């Protein structure tokens, strides 16, 4: 309900999902493209 | 504990005189003077 | 705490851990040395810290290298 | 504290028949060992209905399993 | 002709290379620690055979620091748009101190989609007079 | 200023009460008229009982004092806005300090003269370059 | 050559001068 | 010695530092300044220890009483010995 | 009670605070009682004369004591293989051990061995024997004499000078530019010349024969006609044995640079003609302003002439301004002799003076840090006084729309700015670390971010530094700078060219890592002082803070809660940043300077990337050989500084207890032992004259600050000193 | 002083530095007279400031 989604939209639970997001958009690319110190 | 220094008897009553008896007689001398209570 | 554990862990490794021999004897972690070292705070700097932060610092580079990360951290 | 910082001062000076150590100033743990004592005596005595004493750390054999001593007297 | 006479290329440094025939697998990947010998070949290493960088500005190293630098500015500038424009558009919502506690999501992501062109509307607002605001209207503690 | 009158609380003794400053130095009382005997908090630690009728009760500082008539004109059913707050030298020599003119200082009152009184704001005080070598602060001119 | 103990007294009683100009102005600087 | 409180002109008279004050170091007097028609007073400051109740009890845009910590006696300085 | 007898209100304190306040307070003379602006003058100046002469006798009991209880004459022998030591040891607390273990450097009674380099100092500058040293100390003795007495007599009303007389910038000015630091630079040149150069060659010149022989053959004819490069002459040889004339030359001012090749350090005929041309140039420049006679410059015009179309009023009263401000005057005296006492740290390392003291690496690594530490007491010193310039000194009306008012006008920009940069330089060098940690960690250390700090290597190059191979300026012959025929340049680029001294130590990714550590603490030191001072008139939660002087406790809990609300408190804050600063620096020094004594740079360039390598390699093994000075088996000449490093540590950690925990709880503890003193009986026989009380807020952050930096300097000090002495660099 | 002096002999006598020498007694001794010695000043001084 209303009261569900302004709490799933808190400060919080919004900052918690968006590092969640980053950390696996940059686990992944180091999964698949490991050891870039430096551009080629 | 020796000297074989110049006139090496001056440490042996120096080294109580500078650490027995100028810090008792200047501490002495202080706590009298901050304690004294004439008027001014 | 820390020091009450610090006693355990030295105490332990000194007096009580290590190992027993065929023949029986007993060559403990840090060979006995609690009765004349845990006596000074040198002692403690030394044998206790110093002599055993020696795995906590040379674990990079093997399985315990978190540990040595985790250290720094808690610095 | 006070004792460890006059042992770390009397070893520092070279004087280590100042210090408090069992080798110089002992300072014995005199009740603690008499309950030790008592701890080691009570299977058969005291305990009499138990085989063994309750904490090998009170003293009596080195039980050992393995390489390692599992526990022994704890001077 | 002889320029960084101190460091050689990692593919000619001996020490590198009995380092990179030992390099550890980085993924599940069994040749991962043989791409890294490959690739950190072409960078400049040294006595000790690590890789070393070269943020001098020439463009024969521009992957060492120049292109990850524009990668990051323009990154962080979209962050730091979208955010300030976010809260620009709350300030006017009657009650703006709530919707930065319990975020507006429908606003949000709008702002946040629209941060592509976060240099082109930087400088939009220094054109005009959103981005930069004049000393004498802002609050300020005594002298 | 006078003597002082009061029975004084039912109460078995405390560490926390006056110290060799009372007799040495000053000592302050504080009477109140109470309409039964009921429980209060000693401000040195404890539960003492006043009586009904005049109270008197002695203690170190002026500040327990009024912690004590805050309690008594606070805490209590019938309110006990009576009490009267003294400063007592060991000279026997009385003072009497609360309320000053009779009156609870919270409400306005004729016959009182401003103290403390600065006719500007806080931001028109002068600098205190232009006032270094005297012996004021920017406040005391 | 090593000191004399002849030159280590006189320095002391040199030092006397340094002393009582120090205990001098001390005192005025307490006026 | 004691500590000096100060009472200003902007003084709206709401009294609240009177009754924050722990030791009756303030009054209320008659005032024509305010539209309350008073104004606070520190006639025994010499009780004044300086915990600073009344400047953390006044309401207008920075204080209208203050006080600056002086010189200190066994009563500014809360002694009971 | 009289004391303090300078503050009435203190005078009336009943509590031990009064003693402690009166001994806290003895110095600001400006906060006396009746004090005037004239006696305030006096005082200072018979002040001073008082701690010049006791820098005289300090300098009297080192020579005195190197004289009597050393072994100069015997180090001046053999000065790479005997230590020099700086006095005997009479403690009656020793035991056989530390005795055995104190008859060291071929003493016969226990001895502290000197780190000051002292002995080198008075052997380089023609000081041969006890006697020499002894007639210099006397002599101290002598001319701390006069200076006391001239402290005293300038006390005396008719020798009382007047403020004009201390208000007269141009004269002072003049005088100590031309007298104070010319003639005084022109007579040590002389004495370089007369005495120093001719025993540094085998000659002895004293006061018994100093009239009747000159320092160069043709004497004094070449000076007063053309023909001055007479005095540059033959120079020594490369093969000159210094105190021998094997090899010596006849020279008395040269230019050649490098060092000496066997003493390691700058030719003295080079340091000869240095302080001569800076002689020259002093008094020249203390011709600049106007006394008696007209001609010279008033500072007041040159400071009011000086305004622009962006800076506003300009300069204008700035000279009343600081002539008037004994607190700004002392800022600027602090912050450029802190400035220049770095200066003093960076180049003694890189291009010593001395005789041999190269080799002697602990006197090195003393004197560095020795210097770098009084530089940071120094600078914090100099931000502290412009805080208390601000706070009760400055004028806005005078000082209207110039410089310095509108310093204050933009401060929000300035402390936001300082903020900006301390952020990014932590984030960034903190983050760089980190990840050569983790990256070092998991066994793979290939993956560092490893920049090369290519600008200092490119300066090194302009200087002539060859290894990096940049060829720009004096790295390239063809270049116009390098082509000059200027005659120091061979010896120059010989000295920095060889891989064997500390002129222009070669440097990689971890000087990069630790630079940035450092610029980091500098600004963060920066930021908190300057926001401390353009925040000490006032900010919004104080906007009225001149009015509660530079220091106070705070302003209560109230308003969101105001500790640490004082400038007095933004100086105490920026203490623990400039010590975190010169640990940092210090340690980077120290490590350095260990692998390049040792042979093994690989360590440090290796291992200076992660912070582990500083932990284990660094801190961890260089205590093995301190740590143990005394153990269960036994005592060597190193258990002092075991010791010392164990005081600072407890002393350290005391400081932490006023630090953490603040005053109310105490004043109630102490309430409770005040009851059990006065019912205790027979105690209750003594009573105390002072109410005993809790420290103040102030006062427990000046006394755990003061624990702190005391442990903090001990520790550190007994670390470097005991590591590089068990390891001889 | 009588009572303190007495006992103030103990301290040093048996744990002092001279115990384990020939002089043990004789330096107990000379610790209890000089620290009598102390105990003395401080209580003149005491005096001195409290009653003037
Ligand atoms: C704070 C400073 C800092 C910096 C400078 C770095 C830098 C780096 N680290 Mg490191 N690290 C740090 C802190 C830091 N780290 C800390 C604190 C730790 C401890 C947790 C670590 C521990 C660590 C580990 C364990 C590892 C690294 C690794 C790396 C490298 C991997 C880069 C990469 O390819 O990832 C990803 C690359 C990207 C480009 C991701 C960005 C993609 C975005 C989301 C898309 C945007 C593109 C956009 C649409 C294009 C528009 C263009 C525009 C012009 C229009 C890199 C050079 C890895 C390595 O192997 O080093 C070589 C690695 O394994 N670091
Ligand atoms: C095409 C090859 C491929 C393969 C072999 C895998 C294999 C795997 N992935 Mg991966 N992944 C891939 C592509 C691939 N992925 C790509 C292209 C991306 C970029 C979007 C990711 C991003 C990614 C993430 C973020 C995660 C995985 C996870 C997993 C594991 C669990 C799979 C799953 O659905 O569980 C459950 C799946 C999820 C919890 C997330 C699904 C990933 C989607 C695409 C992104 C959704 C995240 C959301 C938008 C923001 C995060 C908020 C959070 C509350 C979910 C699995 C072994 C999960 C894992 O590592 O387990 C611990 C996981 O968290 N992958
Ligand atoms: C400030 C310089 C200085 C310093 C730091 C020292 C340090 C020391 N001296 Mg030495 N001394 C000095 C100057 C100095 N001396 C001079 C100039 C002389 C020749 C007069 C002597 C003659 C002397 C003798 C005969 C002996 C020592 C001894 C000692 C050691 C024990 C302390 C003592 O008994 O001193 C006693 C000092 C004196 C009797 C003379 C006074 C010293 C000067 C003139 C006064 C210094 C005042 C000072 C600047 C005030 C500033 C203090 C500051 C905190 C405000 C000690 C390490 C003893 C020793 O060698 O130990 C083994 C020893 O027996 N000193
Ligand atoms: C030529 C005349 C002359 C000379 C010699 C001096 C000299 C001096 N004056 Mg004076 N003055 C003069 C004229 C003169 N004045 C006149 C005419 C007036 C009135 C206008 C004043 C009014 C005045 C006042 C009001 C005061 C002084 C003070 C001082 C002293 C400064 C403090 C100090 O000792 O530092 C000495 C500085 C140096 C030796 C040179 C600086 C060294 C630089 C910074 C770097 C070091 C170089 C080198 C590397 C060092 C080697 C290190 C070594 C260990 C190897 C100093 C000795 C102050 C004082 O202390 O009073 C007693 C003070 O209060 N002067
Ligand atoms: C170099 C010239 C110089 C001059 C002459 C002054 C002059 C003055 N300063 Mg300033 N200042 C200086 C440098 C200077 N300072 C430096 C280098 C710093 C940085 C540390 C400061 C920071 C500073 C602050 C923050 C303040 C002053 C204040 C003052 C005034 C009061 C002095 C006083 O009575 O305090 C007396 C000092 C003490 C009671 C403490 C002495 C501490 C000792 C020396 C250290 C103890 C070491 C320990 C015992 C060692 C044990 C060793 C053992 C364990 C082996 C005074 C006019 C105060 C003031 O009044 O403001 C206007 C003030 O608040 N100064
Ligand atoms: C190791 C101890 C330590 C650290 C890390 C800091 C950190 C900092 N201090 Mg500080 N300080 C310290 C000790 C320390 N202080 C002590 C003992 C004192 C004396 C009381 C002071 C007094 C002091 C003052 C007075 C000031 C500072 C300032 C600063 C900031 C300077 C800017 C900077 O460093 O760049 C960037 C910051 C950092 C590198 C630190 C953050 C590191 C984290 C790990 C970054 C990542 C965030 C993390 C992942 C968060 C997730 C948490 C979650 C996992 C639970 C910085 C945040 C100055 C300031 O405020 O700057 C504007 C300032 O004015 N300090
Ligand atoms: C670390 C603390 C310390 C230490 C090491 C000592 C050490 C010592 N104490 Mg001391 N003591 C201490 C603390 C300490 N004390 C304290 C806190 C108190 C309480 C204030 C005492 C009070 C105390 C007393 C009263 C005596 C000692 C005595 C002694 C010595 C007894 C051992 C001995 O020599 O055998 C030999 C012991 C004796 C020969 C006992 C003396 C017998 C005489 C003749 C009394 C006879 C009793 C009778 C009433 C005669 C009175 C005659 C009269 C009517 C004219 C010993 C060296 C004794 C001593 O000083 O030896 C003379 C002793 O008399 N102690
Ligand atoms: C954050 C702030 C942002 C912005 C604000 C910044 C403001 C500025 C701040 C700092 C600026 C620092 C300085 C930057 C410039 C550095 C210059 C530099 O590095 O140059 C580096 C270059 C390097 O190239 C040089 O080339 C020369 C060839 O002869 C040199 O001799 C060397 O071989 C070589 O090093 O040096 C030069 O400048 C070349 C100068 C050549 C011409 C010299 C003109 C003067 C001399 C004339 C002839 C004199 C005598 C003739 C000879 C004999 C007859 C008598
Ligand atoms: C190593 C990096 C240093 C970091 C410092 C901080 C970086 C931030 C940049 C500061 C910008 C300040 C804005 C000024 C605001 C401004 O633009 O005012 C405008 C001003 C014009 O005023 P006028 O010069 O006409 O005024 C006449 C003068 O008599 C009064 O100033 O121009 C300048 O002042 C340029 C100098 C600014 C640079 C400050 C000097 C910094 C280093 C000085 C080195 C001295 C060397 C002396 C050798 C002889
Ligand atoms: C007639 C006259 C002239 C002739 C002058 C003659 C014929 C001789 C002049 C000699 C002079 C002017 C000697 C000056 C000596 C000054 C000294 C010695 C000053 C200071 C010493 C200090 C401050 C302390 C030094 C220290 C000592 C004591 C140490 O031992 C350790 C080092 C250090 C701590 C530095 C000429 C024709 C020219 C000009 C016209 C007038
Ligand atoms: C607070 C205040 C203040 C302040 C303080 C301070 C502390 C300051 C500072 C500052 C600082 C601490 C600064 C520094 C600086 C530096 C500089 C300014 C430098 C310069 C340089 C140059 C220019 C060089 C060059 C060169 C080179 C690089 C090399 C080659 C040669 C040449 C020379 C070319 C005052 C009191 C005043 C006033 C009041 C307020």
């Amino acid at each position: 309900m209303d009261g569900l989604k302004s709490f799933l939209s808190t400060a919080p639970v919004m900052i918690m999902a968006l590092l969640t997001f980053t950390a696996g958009i940059l686990i992944e690319f180091n999964r698949f493209y490991p050891d870039l110190l430096f551009h080629p | 504990m020796d000297g074989s220094y110049a006139a090496s008897y001056l440490p042996w009553i120096l080294i109580p005189m500078v650490g027995w008896l100028f810090p008792a007689v200047t501490m002495g001398l202080l706590f009298i003077h901050i304690e004294s209570e004439g008027e001014g | 705490l820390s020091i009450v554990i610090f006693h355990f862990s030295w105490k332990m490794q000194s007096d009580v851990w290590g190992t027993v021999s065929p023949d029986g004897s007993v060559t403990h972690v840090t060979l006995g040395n609690f009765a004349q070292s845990a006596i000074t705070i040198n002692g403690w700097l030394r044998d206790f810290l110093w002599a055993q932060a020696a795995n906590v610092i040379n674990s990079y580079g093997s399985a315990l290298s978190a540990y040595g990360i985790m250290f720094l951290a808690g610095h | 504290f006070g004792l460890y910082i006059h042992n770390d001062t009397m070893r520092a000076l070279g004087r280590p028949q100042d210090m408090f150590s069992d080798t110089a100033i002992q300072l014995q743990p005199i009740f603690a060992q008499w309950v030790q004592h008592l701890h080691t005596l009570a299977p058969g005595a005291t305990a009499p209905n138990a085989l063994a004493t309750a904490s090998y750390a009170f003293g009596g054999e080195t039980i050992a399993v393995a390489g390692k001593v599992a526990m022994m007297p704890i001077t | 002709a002889d320029d960084f006479a101190n460091l050689t290329p990692c593919s000619e440094n001996p020490a590198y290379l009995a380092k990179s025939k030992n390099f550890l697998n980085t993924t599940n990947d069994p040749n991962s620690g043989k791409i890294r010998a490959e690739r950190y070949a072409s960078a400049l290493c040294g006595p000790e055979g690590y890789p070393h960088l070269i943020v001098d500005g020439r463009f024969t190293h521009a992957g060492d620091f120049l292109i990850p630098s524009i990668l990051f500015l323009y990154i962080a500038g979209w962050i730091g748009w979208v955010g300030r424009s976010y809260l620009i558009e709350i300030r006017e919502s009657k009650n703006p101190e709530m919707q930065e506690v319990v975020i507006n999501v429908p606003l949000a992501i709008k702002k946040m989609l629209g941060g592509f062109l976060w240099p082109l509307a930087a400088v939009g607002e220094y054109t005009s007079g959103k981005l930069v605001m004049k000393d004498s209207e802002i609050p300020t503690s005594p002298r | 200023m006078t003597e002082l009158s009061g029975q004084p609380p039912k109460f078995g003794g405390s560490t926390g009460g006056l110290l060799s400053k009372a007799n040495r130095e000053e000592k302050y009382a504080i009477t109140w008229t109470s309409a039964s005997e009921q429980v209060f908090e000693m401000p040195t630690g404890g539960a003492a009982i006043m009586n009904e009728g005049e109270n008197l009760l002695y203690l170190a500082r002026k500040e327990q004092c009024l912690a004590l008539g805050t309690q008594l004109r606070t805490k209590f059913k019938p309110k006990i806005q009576d009490y009267k707050i003294y400063r007592v030298y060991p000279s026997g020599e009385v003072q009497y300090l609360h309320p000053a003119d009779g009156v609870f200082p919270e409400k306005v009152n004729e016959g009182r003269e401003a103290q403390g009184t600065k006719t500007r704001r806080i931001g028109q005080n002068p600098e205190p370059v232009t006032i270094k070598f005297s012996g004021k602060a920017p406040y005391e001119v | 050559m090593a000191l004399s103990d002849t030159q280590i007294l006189a320095a002391l009683v040199v030092a006397l001068l340094p002393a009582f100009l120090a205990f001098r102005l001390s005192t005025e600087l307490y006026k | 010695m004691s500590h000096s409180v100060k009472i200003y002109d902007t003084c709206i008279g709401c009294t609240q530092c009177v009754r924050a004050c722990p030791l009756d170091v303030l009054e209320m007097v008659p005032w024509d300044g305010c539209k309350a028609a008073q104004i606070a007073s520190s006639p025994r400051t010499e009780d004044c220890v300086g915990c600073k109740r009344c400047e953390t009890a006044c309401p207008t845009d920075f204080l209208s009483i203050r006080v600056y910590l002086g010189a200190e006696t066994t009563r500014s300085m809360g002694l009971a010995y | 009670t009289k004391f303090p007898k300078f503050s009435q209100d203190l005078a009336q304190d009943p509590t031990t605070r009064r003693i402690w306040y009166g001994i806290a307070t003895a110095h600001d003379f400006e906060t006396h009682d009746g004090m005037t602006e004239e006696n305030l003058y006096q005082k200072i100046f018979a002040s001073h004369f008082g701690h010049i002469a006791i820098i005289f006798l300090w300098t009297s009991g080192t020579l005195f004591h190197v004289a009597w209880q050393g072994n100069f004459e015997q180090w001046i022998k053999d000065p790479l293989n005997i230590r020099p030591i700086a006095h005997a040891i009479w403690d009656p607390h020793f035991g056989e051990g530390a005795v055995n273990a104190f008859t060291q450097a071929g003493a016969s009674n226990p001895v502290n061995i000197a780190y000051s380099g002292v002995y080198h100092w008075f052997y380089t500058i023609g000081m041969t024997t006890n006697q020499e040293l002894y007639s210099g100390a006397v002599f101290l003795l002598v001319l701390a004499s006069l200076f006391l007495f001239a402290g005293w007599l300038h006390l005396q009303p008719k020798f009382r000078p007047s403020l004009a007389w201390f208000k007269n910038a141009e004269s002072r000015l003049n005088h100590h530019l031309a007298g104070l630091f010319g003639v005084s630079s022109l007579a040590w040149a002389g004495h370089l010349v007369h005495v120093a150069i001719p025993e540094a060659r085998g000659q002895h010149v004293g006061w018994d024969n100093f009239l009747s022989t000159p320092p160069h053959p043709a004497g004094l004819m070449p000076f007063f006609t053309g023909n001055w490069g007479v005095y540059a002459a033959d120079p020594d040889t490369a093969g000159h044995i210094f105190g021998t004339s094997e090899g010596a030359g006849t020279a008395i001012l040269t230019f050649l640079g490098g060092f000496h090749p066997q003493t390691e350090s700058l030719w003295l005929t080079d340091i000869a003609h240095h302080h001569l041309a800076i002689a020259v140039i002093f008094i020249i420049a203390g011709h600049m302003y106007r006394t008696n006679w007209g001609i010279g410059h008033s500072i007041k015009e040159i400071l009011n002439a000086h305004k622009g179309p962006l800076t506003g009023a300009g300069h204008t009263n700035l000279y009343d301004t600081i002539n008037n401000s004994l607190h700004f005057q002392l800022g600027l005296a602090l912050a450029s002799l802190g400035v220049i006492t770095s200066l003093v740290a960076q180049h003694m390392y890189s291009l010593p003076s001395y005789a041999f003291i190269a080799q002697d690496h602990t006197t090195q690594a003393a004197l560095y840090t020795h210097h770098q530490y009084i530089a940071g007491f120094l600078m914090v010193g100099a931000f502290a006084h412009g805080a208390i310039f601000f706070v009760r000194d400055y004028d806005p009306v005078a000082n209207k729309d110039n410089v310095l008012a509108r310093m204050l006008e933009h401060k929000e920009a300035l402390i936001s700015h300082l903020s900006w940069v301390s952020l990014f330089l932590g984030f960034h060098t903190l983050g760089l670390y980190v990840h050569n940690d983790v990256v070092v960690a998991f066994g793979t250390p290939e993956k560092q971010i490893l920049i090369e700090p290519v600008f200092a290597q490119w300066i090194q190059a302009t200087s002539g530094k060859a290894l990096y191979g940049f060829d720009v300026l004096l790295s390239n012959p063809d270049s116009i700078a390098s082509t000059t025929g200027a005659a120091w340049l061979p010896g120059w680029l010989d000295a920095i060219n060889s891989g064997t001294n500390s002129l222009f130590l070669t440097i990689g990714p971890g000087d990069f890592l630790v630079h940035h550590a450092i610029a980091l603490g500098l600004h963060t030191t920066a930021l908190i002082l300057i926001k401390g001072a353009l925040d000490a008139r006032g900010s919004k939660l104080m906007p009225d803070k001149k009015d509660f002087g530079y220091s106070f406790p705070c302003d209560g809990p109230g308003r969101g809660g105001t500790c640490d609300i004082s400038a007095w408190d933004a100086f105490y804050l920026a203490m623990f940043w400039m010590l975190n600063t010169l640990g940092w620096l210090t340690f980077y020094w120290h490590w350095k300077h260990l692998g390049v004594w040792s042979g093994n740079v690989a360590q440090f360039n290796e291992n200076s990337t992660y912070l582990m390598g500083w932990f284990r390699d660094y801190l961890w093994a260089n205590s093995a050989q301190l740590i143990n000075g005394y153990n269960p088996y036994g005592v060597n000449n190193l258990s002092v500084w075991a010791w010392m490093f164990l005081f600072g540590h407890l002393v350290w950690a005391t400081g932490f207890m006023f630090l953490i925990s603040w005053r109310g709880y105490w004043q109630e503890l102490i309430e409770t032992i005040v009851w059990a003193h006065e019912r205790t009986p027979l105690a209750n026989l003594v009573r105390w004259k002072d109410k005993p009380v809790a420290l103040s807020i102030v006062q427990a952050r000046l006394v755990g600050l003061a624990h702190f930096t005391v442990g903090y300097v001990l520790t550190y000090a007994a670390f470097l000193i005991a590591s590089t002495a068990g390891k001889f660099g | 002083g009588m009572a303190h002096g007495y006992f103030l002999i103990g301290p040093w006598t048996l744990l002092g530095p001279l115990r384990d020498s020939e002089y043990q007694y004789i330096g107990g001794l000379i610790g209890a007279l000089a620290l009598i010695l102390v105990a003395t000043a401080a209580l003149s001084s005491y005096g001195l400031v409290t009653f003037q």
